[PDB]
């Protein structure tokens, strides 16, 4: 499941972190990565409980 | 081909990307490829936007 969660996209436009950081400058990059950052997160947390 | 001919020297009197930057636009690859432009002249209602 952990592994699985990783190609999610949380509400980004895309959930490889290369393809924003290719498309998208870093001020309005910075959204989608924060998205990501939180979904990700979450399911560490879980996991771990 | 072609690039940076209106990417950058040209007279922007409107120009607005969404989805991407236009200054990355010279490294990226594009597929099921339009890269179309749509000529119109649109009345002056400038709100063509999602």
């Amino acid at each position: 499941t952990l592994v699985k969660q990783l190609s999610s996209n949380f509400g980004a436009i895309s959930s490889v972190l290369n393809d924003i950081l290719s498309r998208l400058d870093p001020p309005e990059a910075e959204v989608q990565i924060d998205r990501l950052i939180t979904g990700r997160l979450q399911s560490l947390q879980t996991y771990v409980t | 081909a072609d690039y940076s001919v209106l990417y950058n020297s040209a007279s922007f009197s409107t120009f607005k990307c969404y989805g991407v930057s236009p200054t990355k636009l010279n490294d990226l690859c594009f597929t099921n490829v339009y890269a179309d432009s749509f000529v119109i002249r649109g009345d002056e209602v400038r709100q063509i936007a999602p």
